[PDB]
């Protein structure tokens, strides 16, 4: 089977492989690999959230959850290290119906907003609930609200779309290097911001709104201004400096 | 005749940077670069005069490299295959984000 | 058949020449059998949904597009 | 009103400068002396009690910034801790902090009976600081199995750090708890 | 005379060079063939007693610019005699 | 005996000064048996500490009821470069609960005693104390006994002169009840906020800063000690098959006499209660509800309540558990239906927030038990109840989630005519009204 | 008035839709949450939108631009 | 016609979804943040003679903005007054708001 995406994955020596089963199939994997990386040499597509694979792993959107054999609970893919002899299986009752009631839980108090959220379109959220979890909804009590945070000239918040993955703080913390985003608070209540009022000065900054699954970090100056179907995507590269 | 000479691209799109799923991956478009197009002086409406200016990313698709090679031979386009960008999957681990920092140096 | 077609009392009128006038007169017939069937058709209605529920290809009411965070996405991924 | 940000306000901006003081630093070298010198952070929570303690039981930004100086991390990783645990304050309370209105395991012993009396003999609502600056009424954090509810839980700021205490009272009544506030405002420390 | 017997009949009864794929299912009964077969199976077809093809509903080309052939063409025909539908394909490039 | 449990007599009690009569500090401890023949136990050996641990058959007395021998022997026997820890779980924020409260009350030197033997037994270089934040009095108390052994050289490099350096330090919190989850004790003891991990990586392997770990209760390792000295047979003598030891039991709510009393292992709760706390207030007869151990495990009904025995293997068999062995007891006159929304209520308050079921489920269970406390639902509204329940546990990061979602499936188990009831009436009065 | 409504607007007779929006006062709540419909009967408005009103300055609907303050803090 | 609020404020947010969906794409739609915020169009144009009357954009609407109305007396002498930009659109909703305002009552029972 081919990669999902034509991955490429590389030995260091063929005696350090592994075997792993995902929905009987078989599959080698370098030892150390996750259980969401093994399915994703099997050609199997698993959802997330959190996970970034430029990212440390978070485990805390419960979106990857899959039934593993011989195993008590659902097993967050993202974060399990995959096992010789393990038998992953990600399309039985138990795992569809895991990612039907954590999707439920996502939507809960999320904004209804779609025809105003730049993320319309090209919205993972939109696309996990219509494949995934195809459930009628059936909450009616209120939503939680978030006031909107001023983090500069060139990302736009709309907080109340925010689904608590922290891809954004640990991108702050990793890969920009400028850690000023964090998490504040406890509970349903926890909010992403600066705390104090201060602007993203990092000069990588813009690349939230890349890993922000939702419409919660969108680009300013590209506000409202198109929508994802209506654009012709050309592949060039930048000349702004010597790096292409 | 006059059309038939036009340069063109034959290529695998990449995958978006705002979604995190792949299952666009793996096709093969052959890029007509129609890039003459202006503005209607009554409405300005974006108007073009190209008739390859939609047909290569609506209609015309191909799910081989080869497949995409010999249609464009068959009509005698003069094409340039650029190679799709691939992730290299490397070894992450949860444990990781707990290292011990090691002794006071 | 398809629909609700082997639920209904109509006949089929044929031709014994093969001409225009043939034609002509089963025209005339048919118009009356389409009549019996609308007649039947309007006594046998019941009562029930006029759209399929399975929530991929129906577009939901617009009062729980603008209330049901799952109908709004399934409102907007339709259209 | 707890809120997870902070409003810039003429006694709680980040240009104020905060240290600690000399008589403190004593007893942040032996805090310090309790990890790895390499894992400072570790501190973060005895050094946020210790700067509360100092500045008359509350944090200004200042305050948390001057505890991130001292374990050498970002602002926003202390900011993190000072919105996640419910016994820091980051506004200003009175110099004794009363606070009542336990949860689950009092009110099926009827604890909601005391908070009414002790706002109405203040003349205060519940948050707010009195005009002399002395005592404010915050939500209890609840400890044990309140078999003796009513019950309150008294800090006191007035002297620093090295006056600091933390007590729980019991058998606490409208009657109680107006004795108590009135030894509070004397000086004589309440019996428990 | 349902799509059963139709395919099962027409395994046991056609040429065997003539047919190169047969799919039955609920979307149609469909026989792959090749070109220089398509003439003699659709005579075969109209003229057998047990088939009785007698309707050539239309024809009808797909194209395919991934495949060497590119083109399909189609053939669907109805037998009123038995009540039933048959498709007939065959694939042709442009020359 | 073999037959029946309970009335454990006063020769018998590890914590001999539970009421707090008498001094806790050094002097009164060494009286009482404290730091008695210290030496010769470090002098024992790591693998014979172990191996008279798990002969004792002690079980987690942290509420997850594990093999203590065993957990302590998962730590590595050679070191890697990185040092072992024993952390010390003081953090107890359980509603109802307060055992661990009054061993560092009136026994402080039997827990710093229990940190010398457990590190030994671990090959553990430091202990962490890692205390509740709101036990200020009880953390000062500690720390005048820690002054104490240090000075008095049972601590700190050649601990009881047995050649073994062993620091004890003491932490605390700052009100959080998910910092008593012992993962997310690590996260908050390194500075960060309290978090659970995922598992794995496990403690043992790669818990504070990254180093050997292992999370222990205070009540586990308070009692070490005094396992090794007077044997483990003894210890095993107590209780059923694999629900050995005695056990700190306190008693709260509707009973004639509410108390704090150390007990045998599957001693039957009616016993516990009538006989050590003079019976149920207005009789055995009055009882709607019995929560066994702490608000983290459901309520078993009256009929229940008549034969269980106070140990984990019985309270599994009945859909509950022994948790910290806090007994709530409720009579008939209680609204139980909204004791459980209440719970309902600090789980939504004490979630940390970190993974989508609980920190989304857990304030939803709260606002329909909130509904249903007063009728305003319907009858459909029971399952979905249940069903939302059923999408929080076994979904999430950490025990939080499950321990949320059980005071729910136990009243709906046990009291549903009691809900629809509600329901009906409430509906009931809408017709009549208007 | 703006450049956003000139693109659209050439006439100067009446006022723009967006100082019309302006001019209708923020609406008083008592508490920290409103929810918006944008119309007295729900299914001839927008989607139902939650608006917390924790800032000091008035609270904006997005899809219709009504305006929420706290009524007391 | 396009619709306003009771208020005045326009109704459309410039969601793009009656763009999307029109069968002969006859709507042209540009827009970007308002001076106060507010996601509006600048441009929204209907070419009446691509249009085929389906009421597509009507169904696809989430906030009621574009309706067809009840009017069909609108013959022109000229071409260039069927290419509608927003203005005119607007002004169709203002003249015809009483009337389309008291179909989508009678109509709200059944969508
Ligand atoms: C939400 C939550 C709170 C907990 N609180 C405590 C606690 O306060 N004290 C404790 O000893 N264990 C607590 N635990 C259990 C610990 O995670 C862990 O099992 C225990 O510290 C191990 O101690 P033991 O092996 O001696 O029983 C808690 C667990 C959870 C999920
Ligand atoms: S992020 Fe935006 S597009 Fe995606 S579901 Fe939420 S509102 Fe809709
Ligand atoms: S703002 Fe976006 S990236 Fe950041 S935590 Fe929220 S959803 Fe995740
Ligand atoms: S279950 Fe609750 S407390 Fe535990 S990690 Fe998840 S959100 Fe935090
Ligand atoms: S009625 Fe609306 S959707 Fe249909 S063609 Fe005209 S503008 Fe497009
Ligand atoms: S008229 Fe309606 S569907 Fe079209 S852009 Fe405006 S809001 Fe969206
Ligand atoms: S992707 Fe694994 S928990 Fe989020
Ligand atoms: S009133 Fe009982 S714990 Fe506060
Ligand atoms: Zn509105």
């Amino acid at each position: 089977r081919n990669p999902v995406g034509g991955a490429r994955v590389h030995f260091s020596n063929p005696e350090d492989a592994i075997e792993v089963f995902v929905d009987g199939y078989a599959v080698k994997v370098p030892k150390g690999f996750t259980v969401l990386q093994a399915c994703e040499v099997a050609g199997v597509d698993i959802p997330r959230f959190c996970y970034h694979s430029r990212l440390s792993i978070a485990g805390n959107c419960r979106m990857c959850l899959v039934e593993v054999e011989k195993s008590p609970k659902p097993v967050a893919s993202c974060a399990m290290p995959a096992l010789p002899g393990m038998k992953i299986k990600t399309d039985t009752p138990i795992a569809k119906k895991a990612r039907e009631g954590v999707m439920e839980f996502l939507l809960m108090n999320h904004p209804l907003d779609c025809p105003i959220c730049d993320q319309g379109g090209e919205c993972d959220l939109q696309d996990q609930s219509m494949a995934f979890g195809s459930d009628r909804g059936r909450f009616t009590e209120m939503k939680r609200s978030v006031v909107d945070k001023n983090l500069g000239p060139l990302v736009k918040t709309v907080m109340t779309r925010c689904i608590q993955c922290t891809r954004c703080v640990r991108f702050a913390s990793e890969v920009a290097g400028v850690q000023d985003l964090g998490i504040l608070g406890r509970g349903s209540g926890e909010e992403i911001g600066t705390y104090v009022e201060k602007l993203m000065t990092s000069e990588l900054s813009g690349n939230v709104i890349d890993i922000c699954p939702v419409g919660a970090l969108t680009s300013k100056p590209f506000a409202f201004k198109a929508r994802n179907w209506e654009l012709k995507a050309t592949e060039t590269i930048d000349v702004s400096d010597a790096v292409g | 005749e006059e059309h038939l000479s036009r340069k063109v691209i034959i290529y695998s799109p990449a995958r978006t940077a705002t979604q995190s799923g792949s299952g666009k991956l793996g096709k093969w478009k052959i890029n007509f670069v129609s890039t003459l197009k202006w503005e209607n002086p009554l409405m300005g409406w974006t108007s073009t005069g190209d008739p390859y200016a939609n047909v290569g990313d609506s209609a015309l698709a191909f799910d081989s490299e080869e497949a995409a090679k010999s249609f464009a031979e068959r009509h005698g386009w003069d094409y340039k295959v650029k190679k799709p960008n691939t992730p290299l999957l490397k070894v992450k681990s949860y444990s990781d984000n707990f290292k011990w920092k090691g002794n006071p140096q | 058949p398809y629909d609700v077609y082997d639920q209904l009392d109509f006949d089929v009128p044929v031709g014994t020449r093969g001409d225009c006038y043939d034609r002509y007169c089963i025209r005339i017939e048919e118009m009356r059998q389409s009549l019996r069937i609308i007649v039947q058709c309007l006594n046998q209605m019941p009562s029930g949904m006029i759209k399929a529920d399975d929530r991929k290809l129906c577009p939901p009411s617009r009062c729980r597009m603008k209330l049901s965070m799952e109908s709004l996405i399934h409102h907007f991924e339709l259209y | 009103t707890a809120l997870n940000y902070h409003l810039d306000s003429p006694d709680n901006k980040p240009d104020l400068p905060w240290e600690f003081s000399e008589a403190n630093q004593s007893k942040v070298k032996e805090i310090l002396s309790y990890y790895p010198s390499n894992y400072k952070q570790s501190a973060v929570i005895p050094l946020l009690d210790l700067a509360q303690q100092q500045n008359g039981g509350w944090l200004p930004v200042s305050a948390m910034n001057a505890v991130a100086k001292v374990i050498e991390v970002a602002p926003i990783r202390v900011y993190e801790v000072a919105t996640f645990y419910s016994m820091f304050n980051r506004a200003k309370v009175g110099k004794y902090h009363l606070l009542v209105c336990g949860t689950t395991p009092c009110m099926i012993r009827g604890s909601r009976d005391i908070e009414s009396a002790l706002l109405d003999h203040l003349g205060v609502k519940r948050g707010e600081v009195t005009k002399d600056g002395l005592f404010s009424v915050g939500e209890m954090e609840c400890m044990g199995c309140c078999v003796n509810a009513p019950m309150i839980t008294v800090a006191d700021y007035s002297n620093g750090s090295e006056g600091y205490t933390y007590n729980y009272f019991e058998d606490v009544t409208p009657e109680k708890v107006v004795e108590i506030v009135e030894k509070l405002r004397k000086g004589e420390k309440p019996p428990h | 005379m349902d799509n059963q017997f139709i395919f099962k009949y027409s395994w046991e009864t056609l040429p065997k060079k003539w047919v190169k794929k047969m799919e039955r299912s609920e979307h149609g009964n469909r026989f792959d063939t090749n070109t220089d077969y398509l003439f003699q199976l659709l005579c075969f077809l109209k003229l057998h007693t047990y088939t009785r093809v007698q309707v050539l509903i239309d024809i009808c080309g797909v194209d395919y610019p991934s495949r060497k052939r590119r083109f399909e063409v189609v053939y669907n025909l109805l037998s009123t005699r038995y009540n039933s539908r048959i498709r007939v394909q065959t694939s042709a490039d442009e020359v | 005996e073999k037959t029946h449990f309970g009335g454990l007599k006063d020769e018998d009690r590890i914590f001999t000064n539970l009421y707090g009569l008498h001094d806790p500090f050094l002097k009164g401890a060494m009286k009482r048996g404290d730091w008695h023949r210290t030496k010769d136990l470090v002098l024992k050996g790591t693998d014979w500490i172990v191996n008279e641990m798990k002969k004792s058959g002690l079980r987690g007395r942290g509420g997850a009821g594990f093999p203590s021998g065993l957990k302590w022997s998962f730590m590595p026997k050679v070191s890697d470069g990185r040092p072992s820890y024993l952390v010390v779980n003081a953090d107890e924020s359980e509603p109802g609960t307060c055992k661990d409260r009054e061993i560092m009350r009136h026994d402080p030197h039997k827990l710093l005693e229990g940190c010398l033997i457990a590190g030994v037994g671990m090959r553990a270089s430091a202990a962490y104390i890692y205390i509740r934040g709101e036990y200020v009095n009880e953390r000062l108390n500690l720390e005048k006994a820690r002054r104490e052994a240090y000075a008095a050289g049972l601590l700190g490099k050649n601990a009881c002169g047995s050649g073994y350096d062993f620091e004890v330090y003491i932490h605390f919190g700052a009100g959080a009840y998910i910092c008593g989850e012992e993962t997310a004790l690590l996260e908050s003891l390194e500075g960060k906020q309290g978090k659970p991990r995922l598992k794995p990586p496990f403690p043992a392997n790669a818990g504070l800063y990254g180093c050997p770990t292992t999370v222990t209760n205070v009540e586990t390792v308070a009692v070490s000690p005094t396992i090794l000295r007077r044997g483990p047979e003894w210890f095993s003598s107590f209780g059923r098959k694999n629900n050995a030891g005695t056990k700190l039991f306190c008693i709260s709510g509707h009973v004639n006499k509410p108390c704090t009393v150390e007990e045998e292992m599957s001693i039957p709760l009616k016993e516990l209660i009538e006989r050590h706390c003079g019976g149920v207030r207005g009789g055995w007869d009055n009882l709607l509800a019995i929560i066994p151990g702490g608000s983290s495990v459901p309520l078993i009904p009256k009929n229940i309540c008549e034969d269980v025995l106070m140990d984990f293997d019985a309270l599994k068999a009945v859909q509950s558990g022994l948790g910290t062995a806090a007994v709530i007891v409720m009579d008939k006159s209680t609204d139980v239906v909204d004791a459980i929304a209440r719970l309902s209520y600090f789980y939504k308050h004490e979630s940390c927030g970190q993974c989508t079921p609980c920190r989304e489920g857990t304030g939803w269970l709260w606002m329909i038990m909130e509904r249903m406390k007063v009728g305003n639902a319907k009858l459909e509204e029971i399952d979905m109840l249940q069903e939302v329940t059923k999408q929080i546990e076994g979904h999430t990061i950490c025990a939080l989630g499950d321990a949320a979602a059980w005071p729910v499936q136990g009243l709906i188990r046990h009291f549903r005519p009691e809900l629809e009831r509600r329901i009906r009436e409430r509906a009931e009065r809408e017709l009549l009204q208007a | 008035v703006g450049n956003h409504t000139a693109k659209w607007m050439q006439d100067r007779s009446k006022k723009s839709p967006m100082e019309l929006i302006s001019e209708v006062p923020p609406i008083k709540v008592d508490g920290r949450i409103v929810a918006c419909e944008g119309d007295t009967n729900p299914a001839l408005g927008h989607p139902i939108e939650f608006i917390c009103l924790d800032l000091n300055e008035p609270a904006i609907c997005k899809y219709c631009g009504l305006r929420y303050v706290q009524d007391h803090h | 016609a396009l619709r306003r609020y009771p208020t005045g404020e326009e109704r459309c947010i410039a969601c793009k979804l009656c763009e999307a969906v029109c069968p002969a794409q006859a709507i042209t739609i540009e827009a970007e943040e308002r001076e106060d915020g507010s996601r509006r169009t600048t441009r929204y144009d209907i070419d009446m003679t691509k249009c085929i009357y389906c009421g597509f954009c009507q169904e696809a609407c989430p906030v009621d903005a574009i309706v067809e109305g009840p009017n069909f007396e609108f013959a022109t002498e000229t071409h260039e007054e069927l290419l509608y930009d927003k203005e005119k659109l607007l002004e169709n909703g203002d003249r015809w708001e009483t009337e389309i305002a008291e179909n989508l009552r009678s109509e709200s029972l059944y969508r």
